[PDB]
């Protein structure tokens, strides 16, 4: 099912894909992604959740989000997981990744826009069904309204098309959660005689009550979440509930009804209320990105990942990928405040590889910090 | 007069150097009197049959435009960050 | 009863405020917000904000998440900001759709 796509339209773009079923092992898909396609194990995985609703982001918010995400991902090798359909924030994120790729003079580090899209939502899927190894399938690019069927985004380099599951019609979310968990459990080799985890973060923009189950599934898999403050939907519910500080059934139901008039069902609203209640009950895995206040996405991402790691374990070996991200983003203050506090014990041998990384990449503040810390 | 020109001597000389290099880049390779040979050769080539100002393929042109747009965005972002951390803005 | 309404009342202290256009715009925006959420009702307040160069008030109140603004709703005020040389409002309208 491995095929290449020749995108016809504005620019001649090439894209690979793999059809998968709801019962496929995420290990096989990761193996295909790494070896069969040459994508190096990423140093940061950002999964885009939401943004497929008819209510789109404001141009300033959309531009700030896409630019910040791409610039944060440009320091190291990062995978951006979206629903690779040409619509919503996915199209604009693909455009930003494309623009960075064209403007990048360093192909060593790459930002990869990997799409995970339903097979029942691809326009002219039979056109790409051919996928001859010698002759890549020709795929036309069509911009369509909100509707129910889109075309694959030409600016997404790689795709993971998942067939509908006959048992339950929710294969896409389950596949996304399984892939995120498998990536989060991966341990790529670091420097010499070392291995590091892959930081995985979920970015939520204008969620609908339907992805609450998948959001809670990802939370249960200890995957941190990032929420856009003014995103539009469930994101405002979550940020307002955190701003209040307390969440009860009455306030949860009131906000849910206020922001979603169409949802009116006792059992469904009770399920959503309980889901949200548990989501906030976790808390340490959730963070708020307000572009008015924060306006620096790398800082918020690093804080979220460090908070998740701190709530997870105290070993220094688990902080190595967060430390690498801090070094790459020049966030010496965050590293000093959180990573190198008294909670975590750091050894000299634990810091050798990051010392080399700070030395080669000209990060004198981190060199001084590592000297200060052993 | 000397003081006014000498303050901007570098800029004036670099403009002069640009003009001279452009003038001698478009000149025939032969010096007069011999330039008659170059003139005859050019006339014969015209009858029988660039480093600067070059036309680019559409893909490369679009890539260059996007690259310049990204550079401009980075420049403006650095300007905004510099403005935010200024003493007056902090005050 | 007058105080019980409250949203329709505002205080202008020349010692503190000293800018009557700002207070007037805030009062009108507060009244409109308490009245309705449609963008068509905010058009005159937006015109006053454009004329008074009160970009911060417009961003904080008029163009918040409470009111939904469409591209066709902003065409006339876009022309007004363009003709009257209000680049901040031109940027705001571009930012808002
Ligand atoms: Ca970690
Ligand atoms: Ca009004």
């Amino acid at each position: 099912r491995l095929g290449d796509i020749d995108f016809t339209g504005v620019s001649r773009t090439r894209g690979k894909f793999v059809r998968v079923t709801s019962s496929t092992d995420p290990a096989e898909i990761y193996q295909i992604l790494t070896k069969q396609w040459g994508l190096a194990p990423p140093h940061l995985v950002v999964a885009l959740m939401g943004g497929d609703e008819v209510a789109q982001l404001k141009p300033w918010l959309r531009d700030t989000l896409r630019k910040g995400l791409v610039k944060a991902a440009q320091s190291t090798g990062a995978w951006i997981l979206t629903s690779g359909l040409r619509f919503g924030i996915t199209k604009n994120l693909g455009q930003a990744v494309r623009d960075h790729s064209l403007a990048s003079t360093s192909p060593k580090v790459r930002v990869v826009a990997i799409g995970i899209a339903p097979w029942n939502m691809i326009q002219n899927r039979d056109l790409l069904l051919s996928a001859k190894p010698d002759h890549p399938a020709t795929y036309p690019t069509e911009d369509l309204p909100y509707g129910a069927v889109y075309s694959l985004d030409c600016n997404h380099s790689h795709f993971i098309l998942v067939d509908e599951d006959p048992k339950r019609p929710g294969a896409t979310g389950e596949m996304r959660v399984k892939m995120l968990k498998h990536i989060s459990l991966q341990r790529t080799g670091y420097g010499g005689t070392g291995s590091i985890e892959i930081p995985v973060l979920c970015l939520l923009v204008h969620g609908e009550p339907r992805i609450l189950q998948k959001m809670y599934k990802n939370i249960q898999n200890s995957i941190p979440w990032l929420i856009l403050a003014g995103s539009g939907g469930v994101a405002d519910i979550l940020v307002t509930l955190m701003d209040r500080g307390c969440w009860d059934a009455d306030i949860v139901q009131e906000l849910l009804i206020n922001t979603f008039p169409d949802g009116l069902h006792s059992t469904e609203i009770t399920s959503w209320t309980k889901l949200i209640q548990r989501i906030l009950d976790h808390g340490h895995l959730l963070t708020v990105h307000d572009p008015e206040q924060d306006s620096e996405l790398d800082t918020v991402i690093l804080k979220a990942l460090v908070k998740a790691c701190k709530s997870q374990s105290q070993e220094a070996q688990d902080f190595l990928d967060e430390l690498k991200l801090a070094v790459a983003w020049n966030r010496v203050d965050i590293a000093k405040s959180e990573i190198f506090s008294g909670d975590v014990q750091w050894s000299a041998q634990d810091l050798e590889e990051v010392m080399m990384e700070a030395l080669v990449n000209d990060k004198p503040d981190f060199v001084r910090l590592f000297v200060d810390n052993g | 007069t000397f003081q006014v020109v000498q303050e901007n001597a570098d800029i004036f000389w670099k403009f002069q150097r640009y003009n001279l290099i452009v003038e001698y880049h478009s000149r025939p390779a032969l010096a007069p009197p011999f330039i008659i040979i170059s003139h005859i050769t050019q006339a014969l080539l015209s009858f029988i049959k660039d480093l600067l100002e070059r036309e680019l393929p559409s893909g490369l042109d679009q890539k260059l435009m996007t690259w310049e747009t990204v550079q401009k965005e980075n420049y403006l972002a650095k300007l905004e960050h510099e403005h935010r951390e200024s003493s007056g803005e902090r005050l």
